[PDB]
């Protein structure tokens, strides 16, 4: 039993235990939750051995099992760097998500842990597969489960945002599986260590590409085709919102690696102007419409649009810096949206039981804990230096820059709205006046648990940005394998 | 109002009543000719613009390791 | 909606529900209300727009005029 | 000693700000003064380490960044330039501490206060120790966090928010320029490290250079308010008396200075942007100071002074001397950081009010608040053999050494803002001082005079000064306004000193002027801004309180009124940014979320299928009648349809056509 | 010299750099080419880094003297600007070259 399968059995376990429990002890609600917990725990506990044993210059697949018993659709598990960072990041992500709704969900607690738990199993496979249609089966095996979870616990418009995020990930998905199933027909195989031996023609890389990028252009997600993130991660519960923003928006980032860099090379480098067109389109039209909302997790899931743009940029730069950039930003972004949407979903909403800005004003007076850790939420939404979110930008912007000046040029004024949106929001809601008129009964500060969850978070992305190797560590030699390129005299060695 | 007990807030009818609008704006939008050329340009012209910005420079210029004597032109 | 006019053009001395933002609490909104109040690009009122633009022409000139 | 100086101040903003609660107002007060001054004395010795006896000093302890080719490390270096910087920065930061004492006495947030002051201290030290220009740009945005947070410490204030938030994006857009900047050096060098981009300067292409060279001096122009991006400094006068003089008046608008000087060994094989350094430090002298002598605020006229003194530096900067720069920027913190506390002693004084309109008298009622200004006035307006003497004027003179167009035109610029210089100069020291009473009666009121009967013992206010705390950096800061220019003038200028031998500052051959400076200028021009100092002073003096009523009379005219309301409106550089920039975003962000988000992208997308597709849906379904003789008619169309297409040979074209329409009129209702 | 330590055992490329000979359908060989790909270009790459890391040092002790004393440190940086970068196997493994053309 692999160290890798270990890492989906253990919420499979949980699941199972919670859903039965019942029959061994009216058991207590508490029970689930801490089942649930622990669960998630262990899960992290694992994924930590795998790191320390995990090397760091291998070309191998680490901590792969024969199977050897070869059937249709067989599930080989395998890690190299550019998978290491996705899969902790979603075993660290998962615990603060399940304490970030222990107070709030109070009704189906057992369907919310069973949904949340499921859902840790079919991510960490989405990262771990060695296989093109295996990564497929899994990319899409989370919609039921995230169709139910908003459906079942979201806020009154979780009906239109349900179908929203169903809809257009299915859609997307659908043109993906007609460019993975032409390359599984010429090479008769998808497994990643003879699928990227291969070497598709041009055309055929053309029409590739555009099948592949329709549905990561609906993952990422673009602008225009970013409705369904508006929708969903606003209606969505709290847990959800942190799973979708800091999880799944990954999946295509991590699926730009495997699915084109290594067997697209020449589509992508003959199409990178047409990328970096709807990149930079992204970073102006999403930082502007940020700047106009009222909504606050939709301000704060809008920032999320930005930012993946600017990672998206990166990954197409054919460089090591943008590449390395674009894994540590959508990191990155992934602690620092986490706290933003506890902030505003977890305890504004909680308290006020509204999210439109219009009612919050002076915060800070009653709520120091609370603006403490906004703020720097806010410098790291804003790429502020010592946030992992300022290493991940710069890199990954000198990256689109070297690629294309002028696409980094216009993805670089993103320095500007990105604090401009972020502080503005942060002045409306700490600052700006003393506590707002329309609070009737005064507020408490952050619970243990806000706290916790939170220091936890801005932890994270300031270690982080203070000592980015110990990520960059583990990127440079796979990192260096997905780019493509020669130079004069170092080429054709004799 | 939501499944948690939150605090009382004076909730204003008139901000209730924007923010509701502001939700259910997408059900109104027409085709009209203000409406057609600001979706024409923001959705087509503009993107098209740094598009061919972006091809017609792909590849302009190198700036490693450039020197007096040698230009930063590329192509 | 309610003609939009910055809520910085209120009075101060006003029977104000909320001071700072000059607002009775049930007062119609503008839909644009996330900036027209006091938080917001202030609204400077010293010349009109055509003859401020006629102004600094003349100080371009007169610099224009001493570096000549 | 030389990392000390680094953690010191951080240490000393940690534990008031975090532990506030434990060591209470007075325990945040004793650590965040006594790690700034330990800090402090510890640059004096480091001046004398490295300075006197040269020895850079290199200090490296980790790597931050490290992909492939970009080897950025927590690393720091002392040479000569980053101690000089660093003397003005702890002393005026301990005497700002010190006298942060008593200013904020009656703050219901002393703790806070101090922890900010002593942060930005730790940011500046970080941006002027830094060995490399991204471990500078922490520093960099580490100030501009910390100038953002200190504006806004009263954050119950709306225009106080609004100014921070100028502050912060204001200056971010320079750092957006300062950030391809250093992509530019990374693209070329490979490393942004200084020991390489000053060893490879002078052999990349000269075109690598005016990119490089454009971009960090439009992020100098942000950090330091030049003409374009200088709309943030005197907002940013929303904030405490003590932060505008600290970081809004004496360091970190040195910060895009120090960014021209350290870059000097590479900007100096440029002459476009060294160009664009002089003429841009020579317009943003006469358009800061002509807008000073028509601003009501004693901060205000004071903002746009910095804004002048900073101009003249960039200035300096395109005239190939930057020890001269560097030689007015030390100076001019000094008499700048006299010049604002006392002015703060001036709104504690009376009613914590700033208004000139309002302000007189008080000769006598803040005899030691008058003598600083008077120090502080003459050594800004460079009295002859004062503090300021030898830095304003030797870049005067520098500007007609170097004898072409561009050198000449410059110094009539200087001298007309120097000129104006000295008017405000007038009008902060006569209508605050000199002037008969405008402000109540209740400011000067003495208990000499009987005018109560019973409560005798209170009700009085006479207007008096400040307590030892508030004194004592008065007092210290008279000194370097007087002794320290002349002190240390051979050190910055001398004839061939070599106090920068180490590289820190470069300066080429052909660039060389000073040696015209002392000699070829003609004495007239080297004495000629001490005659329009000491002769306007006279007519300024005698336009108030001997004519009194000139000036009204130009007031009241409508070519004076235009004229006075444009300068007192900042040449309106600030009325078509909130409208045709700002506003324009905004309309822009409109637009996009009411036209395209909630709307065409809703109708050309999901929304419009959701409409057409149940249309669609209901009349297909209406054709459903359930009438079996009307399906029977129905299997057999479908049946004469699929033999035309079989038997006819018909195009495949004509069939999906045919599909399209009948999808067409369904779609059409009845 | 210096000793090769024991980790630079465990890791050295027993293969050329190169893919020539190399029958990609057996995947042990193919792997080590491009692991002996990858490794020569950042070993040519960490030159730069020490190179850097010696001018740094020259620039100082040499401080004005820099522009006339650190001048072969100087050209061994900028020709190892001129050519080292990691650009990955993935190029030379789908194109074959050869130099008799
Ligand atoms: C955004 C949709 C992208 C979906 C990805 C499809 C997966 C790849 C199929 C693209 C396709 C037709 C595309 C027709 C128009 C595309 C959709 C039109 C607009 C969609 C609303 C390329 O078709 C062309 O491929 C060229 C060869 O590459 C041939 O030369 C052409 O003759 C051929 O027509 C099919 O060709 C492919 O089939 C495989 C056999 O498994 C063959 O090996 C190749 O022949 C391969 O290329
Ligand atoms: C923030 C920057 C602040 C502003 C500073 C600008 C400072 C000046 C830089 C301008 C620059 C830097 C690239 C900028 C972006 C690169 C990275 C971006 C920033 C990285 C962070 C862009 O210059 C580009 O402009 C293009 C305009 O089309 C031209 O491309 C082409 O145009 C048509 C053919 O010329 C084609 O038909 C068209 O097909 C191409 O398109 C080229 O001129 C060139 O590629 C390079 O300018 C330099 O180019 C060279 C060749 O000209 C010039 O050398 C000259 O050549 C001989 C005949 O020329 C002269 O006899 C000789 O005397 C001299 O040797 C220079 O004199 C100078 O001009
Ligand atoms: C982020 C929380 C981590 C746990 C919290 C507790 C530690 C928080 C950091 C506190 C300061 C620790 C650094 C102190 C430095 C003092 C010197 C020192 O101890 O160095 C010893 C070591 C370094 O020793 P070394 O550099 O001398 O050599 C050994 C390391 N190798 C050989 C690999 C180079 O420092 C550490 O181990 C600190 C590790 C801190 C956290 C490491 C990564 C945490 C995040 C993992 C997930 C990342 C992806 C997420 C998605
Ligand atoms: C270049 C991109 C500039 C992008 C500007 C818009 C960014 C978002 C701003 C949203 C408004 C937030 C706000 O509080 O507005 C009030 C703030 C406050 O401005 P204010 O001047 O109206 O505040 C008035 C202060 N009193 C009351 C004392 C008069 O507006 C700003 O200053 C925000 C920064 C604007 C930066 C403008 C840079 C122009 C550079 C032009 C050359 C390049
Ligand atoms: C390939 C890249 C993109 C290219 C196209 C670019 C445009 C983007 C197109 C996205 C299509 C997929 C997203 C559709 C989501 C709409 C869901 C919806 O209608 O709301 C559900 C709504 C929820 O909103 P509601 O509850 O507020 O209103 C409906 C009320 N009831 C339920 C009573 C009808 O509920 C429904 O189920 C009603 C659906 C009726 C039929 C709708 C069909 C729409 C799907 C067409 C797919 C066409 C694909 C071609
Ligand atoms: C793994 C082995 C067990 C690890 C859990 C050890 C920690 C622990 O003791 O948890 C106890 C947990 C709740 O504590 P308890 O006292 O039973 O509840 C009282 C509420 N009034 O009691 C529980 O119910 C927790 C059950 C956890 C089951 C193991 C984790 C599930 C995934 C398995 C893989
Ligand atoms: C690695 C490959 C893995 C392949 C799949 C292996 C199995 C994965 C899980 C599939 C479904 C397992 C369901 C596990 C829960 C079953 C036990 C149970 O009965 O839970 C009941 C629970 C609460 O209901 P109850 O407590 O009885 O009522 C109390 C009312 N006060 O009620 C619930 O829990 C219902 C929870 C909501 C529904 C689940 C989430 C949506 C799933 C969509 C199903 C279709 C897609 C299946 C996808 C499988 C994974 C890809
Ligand atoms: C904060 C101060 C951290 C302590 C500074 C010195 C740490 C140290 O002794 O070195 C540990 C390790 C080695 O440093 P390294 O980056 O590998 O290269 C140095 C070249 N000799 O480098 C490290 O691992 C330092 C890790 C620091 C992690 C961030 C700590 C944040 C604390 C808040
Ligand atoms: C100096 C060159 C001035 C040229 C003459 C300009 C002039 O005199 O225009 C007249 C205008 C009078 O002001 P106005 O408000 O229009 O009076 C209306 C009364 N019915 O007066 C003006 O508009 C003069 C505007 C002066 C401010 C220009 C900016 C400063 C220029 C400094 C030189
Ligand atoms: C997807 C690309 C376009 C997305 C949005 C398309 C659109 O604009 O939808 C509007 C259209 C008509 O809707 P409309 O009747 O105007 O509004 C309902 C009034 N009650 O909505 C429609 O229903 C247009 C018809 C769509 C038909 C799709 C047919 C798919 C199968 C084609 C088979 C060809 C062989
Ligand atoms: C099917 C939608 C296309 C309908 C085309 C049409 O108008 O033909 C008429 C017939 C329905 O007749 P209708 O006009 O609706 O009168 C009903 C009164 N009870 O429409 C029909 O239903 C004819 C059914 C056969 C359609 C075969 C289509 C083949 C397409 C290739």
């Amino acid at each position: 039993m692999s160290l890798l399968y270990v890492l989906l059995i253990i919420p499979i376990i949980g699941i199972f235990l919670i859903s039965t429990i019942d029959s061994f002890y009216f058991f207590n609600v508490s029970y689930y939750k801490k089942i649930a917990l622990i669960t998630t725990i262990l899960n992290l506990i694992v994924s930590l051995i795998i790191y320390i044993l995990f090397d760091f210059s291998n070309n191998q697949f680490q901590f792969i099992q024969e199977n050897l018993d070869l059937s249709f659709y067989d599930i080989y598990l395998g890690v190299d760097g550019v998978s290491i960072y996705f899969v902790l990041l979603t075993t660290i992500i998962m615990p603060i998500a399940l304490v970030s709704n222990w107070n709030s969900i109070t009704n189906n607690i057992k369907s919310y842990l069973i949904i949340m738990l499921l859902l840790e199993t079919l991510l960490l496979a989405v990262f771990l597969v060695l296989d093109v249609l295996l990564f497929y089966i899994f990319f899409e095996s989370i919609l039921p489960p995230l169709f139910i979870l908003i459906g079942l616990f979201g806020s009154s418009n979780k009906v239109r945002a349900s179908f929203y995020i169903f809809l257009y990930t299915l859609l997307g998905s659908l043109f993906l599986l007609l460019s993975i199933l032409t390359m599984s027909s010429i090479v008769g195989t998808t497994y990643f260590d003879v699928l990227l031996k291969s070497s598709f023609e041009y055309t055929t890389q053309l029409f590739l590409f555009f099948g592949i990028f329709i549905a990561f252009a609906v993952k990422t997600p673009v602008w225009g085709l970013n409705s369904w993130l508006l929708r969903a991660h606003v209606e969505s519960p709290l847990g959800g919102s942190i799973v979708l923003a800091a999880i799944v928006l990954k999946l295509s980032l991590y699926g730009v690696f495997r699915l084109i860099l290594p067997i697209l090379p020449q589509a992508s480098l003959n199409l990178t102007y047409i990328v970096y067109a709807i990149g930079a389109i992204t970073v102006l039209y999403a930082s502007f419409s940020t700047l106009r909302t009222v909504d606050v997790k939709e301000l704060i899931a809008y920032s999320s649009v930005a930012h993946a743009a600017i990672y998206l940029m990166g990954v197409f730069s054919n460089t090591i810096q943008g590449l390395e950039g674009a894994i540590l930003l959508g990191l990155a972004h992934g602690f620092v949206s986490s706290g933003l949407f506890i902030c505003a979903g977890g305890i504004l909403y909680d308290r006020t039981g509204t999210r439109l800005i219009y009612f919050f004003r002076g915060l800070t007076q009653i709520m120091p804990l609370f603006s403490l850790f906004f703020f720097i939420l806010c410098l790291g939404n804003a790429g502020t230096p010592l946030t992992l979110n300022f290493v991940g930008e710069f890199m990954s912007l000198y990256g689109t820059l070297e690629r294309l000046p002028i696409a980094g040029m216009l993805a670089s004024t993103s320095i500007i709205f990105s604090a401009a949106y972020s502080i503005y929001m942060y002045n409306r809601i700490a600052f700006g006046g003393s506590v707002s008129l329309y609070f009737i009964d005064c507020f408490r500060d952050l619970t243990k648990r806000e706290f916790f969850i939170l220091f936890t978070l801005v932890s994270f992305t300031v270690i982080l940005g203070i000592y980015p190797s110990f990520v960059l560590d583990g990127l440079h030699y796979n990192i260096s394998s997905v780019v493509y390129g020669i130079e004069p005299n170092a080429s054709y060695l004799t | 109002m939501a499944g948690l007990q939150h605090y009382k807030i004076a909730m204003d009818p008139a901000l209730v009543r924007l923010g509701s609008m502001i939700s259910n704006r997408y059900k109104y939008f027409r085709w009209t000719k203000r409406t057609a050329l600001v979706s024409f340009m923001y959705v087509v012209v503009v993107p098209s613009t740094i598009g061919y910005l972006a091809y017609k420079t792909d590849g302009l210029w190198d700036l490693r390791a450039k020197r007096r004597g040698d230009l930063i032109s590329e192509r | 909606n309610p003609p939009r006019i910055k809520r910085q053009f209120r009075d101060p001395h006003a029977d104000w529900w909320d001071k700072q933002e000059r607002r009775n609490f049930g007062e119609p909104v503008h839909e644009d209300h996330d900036i027209l109040g006091m938080f917001s690009p202030y609204e400077y009122t010293w010349i009109t727009p055509g003859k401020g633009l006629f102004q600094i022409g003349l100080f371009i000139a007169s610099f224009l005029g001493l570096c000549y | 000693m030389y990392l000390s100086i680094i953690i010191l101040p951080l240490l000393g903003s940690v534990v008031s700000g975090f532990f506030g609660r434990k060591v209470g107002v007075s325990g945040a007060q004793l650590i965040t003064c006594s790690s700034v001054i330990i800090t402090t004395i510890l640059s004096i010795i480091a001046f004398f380490e490295v300075g006197f006896n040269n020895i850079p000093v290199t200090i490296n302890i980790f790597r931050w960044i490290d992909s492939e080719w970009f080897i950025i490390n927590w690393g720091f270096q002392y040479d000569s330039l980053t101690v000089s910087m660093l003397i003005p920065v702890l002393i005026i930061s301990s005497l700002v501490h010190i006298y942060s004492i008593s200013y904020m006495s009656s703050d219901p947030h002393n703790q806070r206060f101090f922890s900010y002051l002593s942060l930005f201290t730790f940011m500046m030290i970080i941006l002027v120790t830094a060995n490399n220009y991204l471990l500078m740009f922490v520093g960099w945005e580490g100030v501009g966090v910390c100038s953002y947070l200190l504006v806004s410490f009263w954050f119950t204030r709306i225009a106080a928010n609004q100014s921070s938030i100028s502050a912060f994006l204001t200056n971010r857009v320079g750092d957006c320029f300062l950030t391809v900047g250093m992509f530019a050096i990374l693209w070329s060098l490979g490393n942004l490290d200084y020991a390489t981009v000053f060893s490879l300067a002078p052999y990349i292409n000269s075109n690598v250079v005016i990119i490089i060279g454009i971009c960090l001096l439009i992020g100098a122009m942000a950090k330091s308010s030049q003409v374009g991006l200088h709309v943030w400094l005197p907002m940013a006068m929303e904030g405490p008396t003590p932060v505008s003089a600290l970081i809004h008046a004496a360091t970190m608008v040195t910060a895009g200075v120090y960014l021209l000087m350290r870059s000097s060994p590479l900007i100096e094989y440029s002459s476009t942007v060294l160009l664009l350094c002089l003429w841009l430090g020579a317009i943003t002298t006469v358009f800061s100071s002509l807008i000073g002598l028509f601003q009501q605020d004693i901060k205000k006229v004071i903002a746009y002074s910095t804004m002048s003194q900073l101009g003249m530096m960039v200035l300096s900067i395109g005239l190939s001397s930057y020890n001269i720069a560097l030689f007015h920027l030390v100076n001019h913190a000094f008499y700048k950081a006299l010049l604002f506390l006392g002015a703060g002693s001036v709104i504690h004084a009376v009613a914590d009010n700033q208004d000139f309109r309002k302000f007189g008298g008080l000769i006598s009622y803040l005899p030691l608040t008058y003598s600083v200004m008077l120090i502080a006035s003459l050594s800004l307006v460079a009295f002859p053999f004062m503090t300021g003497f030898y830095s304003k004027d030797f870049i005067l003179e520098s500007a007609y050494g170097q004898f072409s167009f561009s050198g000449v035109a410059v110094y009539i610029i200087a001298t007309i803002g120097a000129i104006f210089t000295t008017l405000y100069s007038v009008k902060v020291l006569y209508l605050t001082f000199l002037s008969n009473p405008n402000g109540p009666r209740t400011y000067y009121r003495l208990a000499i005079d009987n005018f109560f009967s019973a409560q005798a013992i209170k009700s009085y206010k006479p207007a008096h000064e400040g307590d030892f705390f508030l004194t004592l950096p008065l007092v210290i800061l008279a000194l370097f306004s007087i002794f320290f220019g002349f002190i240390t003038k051979d050190i910055f200028i001398g004839l061939g000193s070599n106090f920068f031998v180490d590289n820190s500052l470069f300066i080429h051959p052909i660039h060389e002027i000073m040696i015209d400076t002392e000699f070829a200028v003609p004495v007239l021009f080297k004495l000629l801004p001490f005659i329009f100092t000491i002769s306007f002073s006279v007519i300024a003096l005698t336009l108030s309180e001997l004519l009194s009523e000139l000036v009204i009379y130009f007031k009241f005219s409508r070519f004076g009124y235009n004229i006075f309301g444009f300068f007192n409106q900042r040449f309106l550089i600030e009325f078509f940014y909130n409208k045709y920039i700002t506003n324009l975003i905004l309309n822009l962000g409109g637009q996009i979320t009411k036209i395209l988000d909630k709307g065409s992208i809703e109708l050309f997308g999901p929304y419009g299928l959701e409409r057409g597709l149940v249309k669609l849906s209901k009349n297909i379904s209406s054709l459903s009648t359930s009438h079996v003789t009307t399906y029977a008619l129905y299997i057999l169309v479908g049946f004469i349809l699929y033999l035309i297409y079989n038997n006819l040979l018909l195009d495949y074209s004509y069939l999906l056509l045919i599909i399209i329409l009948l999808l067409l009129l369904m779609m059409i209702g009845e | 010299p210096t000793p090769e330590s024991e980790a630079f055992l465990a890791k050295k490329p027993q293969v050329p750099p190169t893919f020539d000979g190399v029958d990609y359908e057996d995947n042990k060989r193919l792997k080590q080419a491009q692991d002996a790909i990858i490794r020569e270009q950042w070993v040519q790459v960490m030159m730069g880094r020490l190179v850097r890391e010696e001018l740094s040092k020259c620039y100082y002790r040499e401080g004005v003297n820099h522009l006339e004393k650190c001048g072969k440190l100087r050209e061994r940086y900028l020709q190892l600007l001129a050519n080292a970068k990691v650009k990955g196997y993935l190029f030379e493994q789908q194109n074959y070259w050869s130099k008799e053309n």
